[PDB]
RNA sequence: AUUGAAAAAAAUAAUAUAUAUUAUAUAUAUUAAUUAUAAAUUGAAAUAUGUUUAAUUGAAUAUAUUUUAGUAAUAGAUAAAAAUAUGUACAGUAAAAUUGUAAGGAAAACAAUAAUAACUUUCUC
């Protein structure tokens, strides 16, 4: 049987994963529970008495309503220590420049450019390739020599395809899996490797960088079943 | 009584201490308590499911690797030997960074070295 | 001789009544050397910090991507290679 | 006391009697600390841990792939050897201690989907030696630790006595703090990003550093602690500052695996490996 | 939405209180908790923020899970497995949790906590294991009621006794209590609460109160005494209080003789044992059993031998213990028992 | 109970009140507190009563009445640093040696160092 070299290039996510609707709400609740149970902010430590910095902090803050004799407090009598209502959550409001974070969605994402690497930042992108036929697949390469190791050969092939734009890193010498068949007596040993910093851009007609959910749409069903578990969900 | 250094130490100690800084106990109604329990239990179940999914995936990957390596051993001994080496001092590349909360100004570097 | 803070009588935390130390913490945004922002919980009161020297501008963490400085500043008009070639006769040593 | 003879009587049933539950003494203590009704309640899973998420997604699969050795069997550790029964004096004799070591060593298992190496715990041991003179220095060190971590420190006391170093027994000297879960992860992330780049000439954690089994360590000077953002934000509040040891405990079978794992979280490693 | 449906599912799984149910299921945290009865206290109270939407999501998640379980549950044929599936489906239901936790389990009202329902029965079992069962086991071991009467116990049914007819006061007896001779003058009332899946129609039970500590001066030791013996009793998960109402005179193999401890004879353990009958196949209806009433004796009673004879399995137990007081003579006189012996204060 | 928001009730336990019994039970009502305790010409906050600004509320400021700040460690049934050495109840396991780690070095501190077959529960193929 012919030995062939499968390669799937894994661009790892550059930001946090997006939270599930269930997850977000739960986290908010836990944060609010924490706040309710949180201690008083010891302002006396962080801000020295009779100082310009303290004064601004005081102005930003608003104090708690104290207990006073001859008055009904229908939400119980105020329990105060270090200037906080013990019965409730405390809120503490706070080059010289405002830290403005960048948008997590990108220009590429908006346009839906599949060849770009900046198109999904919270997901793991995988390099797919379209051959002479209409099928998509992970980059295949013929291993005729069999002198060098397999992963190294794969990397060299990728580099050749690129024209030395790509900068990859093999995770290991061990192959993740095999794609095998009876019609063509061959064996495609799949290597894993990580794109670190470069273009691809280019026999194969077209390519794309896709998440696990999009690969199912592009690639055949049997092929997907064979190589589903290899891909990360996020 | 005390020096300024002693005072500052006491203040520092206070920052860490629970003395007169902590609120009342979080009391709930019985209905509220139940609601909380149902929230927590469901969450725990979800977390377990996620763990199983990930664990299952890992097991599947391991099985695939095993299947591959047996095949490699059968076909080309040299290739199998090359694959199965001690990767003792293997280091993850310093470019594969831990994904931040929000992305940088330059999202991706196209040139290198 | 030994400098100390002499202890008062300790307050009896009853069994079951012990409460966990939940310190007051703010959600603080750290903008690193480049524009990548990251949220971290912090005890000091500052909603936003921007950092100058981080892993994201250190050469050790990204290989692929002040006496000397003072000297450069105050010998700038002269512009100080050609200068090396001029002042490097290797006969005397 | 009529006697000191301790002797637990056998029972006539297999039901496991939890004696704590039969009392009415500590009603708040019968609840688990996870339960909302306990005064010991704390919101655990407050926000999504970032380093942990990264490990789950990218690293864990990669680590598994690295650690696969084909048909790798278990390597048994050094254990207590039994005596050959070639003499009647071997008959109730305690077993021979292990070959090289006095203590027994664990078995090294092959890495599979279950036992992939991962972060277990961080411990930040700060023993300030000037606090043999000044107890207040121990307090300041503990505060610093708390600031750095967002976790409650525990006081270290002088366990030993020695004349050469002016050290008594039973004297409060610095503090420690075992970080676990999300706080630990945050602390690691801060170390990777903020602090360890601001050390000027740092090559890395040594490759000769570590336990024999999945534990790696290093230490920060008093100069290095001034880069932590809680410290960093105010120079003025901290005139003095104390170094610290940082014991990272992994779920790794061996130390090279642990080193590889830490590298995955952006820890540089410089020295010649064992 | 399986948990809102009550076509096939019992009524007990819902909360019977309307206000409580409304509070549980609302779209905003507007209403105030029915548990807090007082207006001022309600005003004072503040529930934790964001709790509603998350709760709703959790409900949906667990409701979906329950529905999925039910898909399996109906396909299942064998009964224990089906019951287990049913339990799995409904155990995380908030309404059933509310019902169980905050209403009485001992004298359960059928509409609130139905022990015919498998989930509620499972909950009750779990509750029993948490405290009451452990306590019972401790009292059996410490007092030495197990090896002295009947080798071991594997507690399955929760057994609670009462003495309503003697005095007037209502009190479930805590295991290993010292009761007065006035209290235990007339017979007790049992409640055998069964938590295992069992054939309610076929399964009969026997109840034996035994006194291991009556002194035999010929042997210079003690002998057993069957103080009260019932057989062929029918239990039902909800209808389980063994009272003169239920059992007939035919069921009484040995009618209640009261504790009458002798002076200085010591403390006398009275340990009730509850056995279930052996169930015979290929026979519809409850399989009775005949006891040879001349063979079994009350003044000396091999409990273990009796059990061996009739092939019984001890599922439950309870114990009190009586010692001499002034009124035991009066009790004897009432029952027509003889004057009663008096022993030496010293155990020489 | 008055106040906010938009017929009732059905556990345990605690509290209040009542009574049942030579039975520390039952009935009804309600779910408090939970890390505090005197003493502060000086810090900080609230409320009330005035005055000025853009019937009004915000904002500023004066007096009065309060409230906070005395900033101090254990937060765990703690478990081989030191401290109450006799009772009882509940629970746990030491040491050495080895491999490491900022000053630390043979000798300060912290970490790690025997085996999971079977069993129960939970999630899952």
């Amino acid at each position: 049987p012919k030995i062939k070299v499968g390669v799937l290039l894994s661009r790892i996510p550059i930001i946090k994963s997006e939270l599930n609707e269930l997850e977000k709400k739960y986290y908010e609740y836990q944060s609010e529970l924490e706040k309710r149970l949180m201690w008083t902010f010891p302002a006396y430590f962080y801000f020295k008495k009779g100082t310009v910095a303290e004064h601004k902090f005081l102005s930003l803050q608003k104090g708690p309503i104290s207990k006073k004799n001859g008055i009904w407090f229908p939400r119980g009598i105020p329990d105060i220590k270090h200037g906080r209502e013990r019965s409730t959550k405390q809120e503490v409001k706070l080059v010289n420049r405002p830290v403005i974070p960048n948008d997590r969605i990108t220009e590429a994402d908006r346009s839906n450019d599949m060849k770009s690497l900046e198109r999904q930042l919270s997901r793991t992108l995988y390099l797919l390739v379209k051959d002479k036929s209409g099928t998509w697949k992970f980059p295949n390469f013929d291993l005729s020599d069999e002198s060098k190791p397999l992963h190294v050969h794969a990397e060299n092939e990728l580099k050749l395809l690129s024209g030395d734009q790509i900068y990859t890193w093999s995770v290991s010498a061990t192959p993740i899996g095999v794609l095998q068949d009876e019609r063509n007596r061959t064996a495609e040993f799949i290597v894993k490797s990580h794109i670190l910093a470069g273009k691809f851009d280019l026999a194969f007609e077209d390519f794309a960088w896709l998440t696990k959910g999009e690969i199912s749409e592009y690639v055949p069903k049997d092929y997907f079943n064979k190589t589903e578990f290899l891909l990360a969900d996020n | 009584s005390l020096s300024p250094l002693a005072q500052r130490v006491v203040t520092q100690l206070s920052v860490m201490s629970a003395s007169r800084k902590q609120p009342k106990l979080l009391k709930l109604a019985r209905e509220d308590l139940i609601k909380h329990q149902t929230i927590e239990k469901c969450w725990s179940i979800y977390q377990q499911q996620q763990r199983e999914r990930r664990n299952l995936q890992l097991e599947l990957q391991y099985k695939s690797i095993e299947r591959s390596m047996n095949l490699l051993q059968e076909l080309s001994p040299r290739l199998f030997e090359a694959a199965n080496a001690s990767e003792k001092g293997k280091r993850f590349p310093m470019e594969m960074k831990v994904p931040t909360d929000f992305p940088p100004n330059t999202l991706w570097h196209y040139n290198f070295r | 001789t030994r400098i100390t803070l002499p202890r008062r009588p300790a307050k009896k935390i009853q069994l079951g009544k012990s409460r966990p130390a939940i310190y007051h913490q703010f959600n603080v945004k750290m903008e690193l050397s480049d524009g990548s922002v990251v949220i971290r919980r912090s005890q000091y009161p500052k909603g936003e910090i921007r950092l100058i020297q981080d892993q994201r501008n250190n050469p050790l963490w990204n290989p692929s991507r002040g006496s000397l400085d003072r000297f450069n500043k105050r010998y700038s008009s002269l512009f100080s290679t050609v200068e090396l070639s001029e002042e490097n006769k290797k006969k005397t040593q | 006391p009529k006697s000191a003879c301790s002797l637990v009587k056998p029972v006539h049933h297999l039901v496991k009697i939890d004696k704590s539950k039969l009392s009415p003494r500590f009603p708040e203590l019968k609840y688990d600390k996870s339960d909302i009704r306990s005064p010991g309640f704390k919101p655990k899973d407050t926000h999504a841990d970032r380093l942990n998420d990264h490990y789950l997604n990218t690293l864990q699969s990669d680590l598994l792939l690295i650690n696969y050795s084909h048909n790798a069997a278990v390597v048994k550790g050094l254990k207590q050897r039994a005596w050959s029964g070639d003499s009647p004096y071997h008959l109730n004799r305690p077993p021979k201690n292990p070959r090289g070591s006095k203590a027994q060593l664990p078995d090294i298992h092959p890495i599979k989907w279950s036992n992939i190496p991962g972060l277990e715990s961080v411990v930040i041991n700060c023993f300030v030696r000037e606090a043999r003179e000044n107890q207040l220095l121990a307090i300041t060190a503990a505060l610093q630790l708390q600031q750095i971590t967002g976790c409650k420190p525990h006081p270290i006391f002088s366990k030993n006595d020695v004349p050469t170093w002016k050290l008594r027994k039973g004297h409060q000297m610095g503090a420690k703090v075992e970080l676990k879960g999300k706080e630990m992860s945050q602390f690691l992330s801060t170390l990777t990003e903020i602090v360890l780049p601001r050390i000027r000439e740092y090559k890395g954690i040594s490759n000769q550093s570590g336990n024999r089994f999945g534990g790696i360590s290093f230490g920060l000077t008093a100069e290095d602690i001034k880069f932590f953002p809680e410290i960093d934000a105010n120079q003025d509040s901290w005139p003095k500052t104390f170094g610290m040891h940082i014991n990272i405990n992994t779920s790794a079978q061996l130390d090279y695996q642990a080193r590889t794992l830490l590298s995955g979280f952006q820890f540089p490693f410089f020295g010649e490996e064992k | 939405h399986i948990w809102s449906d009550f076509t096939t599912r019992p009524s007990s799984l819902s909360i019977q209180s309307s206000k409580v149910k409304n509070y549980l299921f609302q779209k905003k945290a507007s209403l105030d908790p029915p548990s807090i009865s007082r207006r001022s206290n309600r005003i004072k109270y503040s529930p934790p923020e964001h709790i509603d939407e998350i709760f709703r999501m959790s409900y949906d998640f667990l409701e979906q899970r329950s529905s999925k379980f039910y898909e399996l549950a109906n396909k299942t044929k064998n009964p224990l497995k089906k019951d287990a599936l049913l339990i799995k489906a409904e155990i995380n239901n908030p309404e059933v949790q509310y019902n169980f936790q905050f209403n009485n389990k001992l004298n359960n009202v059928k509409d609130i906590i139905d022990y015919d329902v498998p989930v509620y029965r499972h909950l009750g079992k779990q509750h029993w294991e948490s405290y009451g069962q452990m306590l019972l086991m401790q009292r059996l071991e410490t007092l030495a009621a197990i090896p002295d009467t009947l080798p071991t116990l594997v507690p399955r049914a929760e057994v609670n006794i009462k003495f309503p007819f003697s005095t007037g006061v209502n009190k479930w007896i805590e295991p290993g209590e010292f009761l007065s001779s006035n209290v235990t003058s007339m017979r007790p009332i049992f409640k055998i609460q069964e938590y295992e899946l069992v054939n309610v129609e076929k399964q009969l039970y026997t109840v034996l109160i035994v006194n291991p500590d009556v002194p035999d001066l010929s042997n210079d030791s003690f002998k057993t005494a069957l103080c009260y013996g019932l057989v062929n009793i029918n239990l039902t998960y909800n209808d389980n209080l063994i009272d003169p109402r239920k059992f007939h005179s035919s069921n009484i193999i040995a009618d209640y003789l009261p504790p009458v401890p002798e002076k200085n004879a010591g403390k006398q353990r009275f340990v009730v044992w509850v056995f279930r009958q052996p169930l015979i196949e290929d026979k519809q209806g409850p399989n009775m059993l005949e006891i040879d009433r001349k063979e079994l004796s009350r003044d000396d009673f091999d409990i273990r031998q009796f059990t061996k004879k009739y092939n019984l399995t001890a599922i439950g137990a309870h114990i009190w213990r009586s010692e001499w007081d002034a009124k035991v003579a009066a009790v004897r006189e009432k029952y027509g028992l003889p004057p009663g012996r008096v022993f030496s204060r010293v155990r020489r």
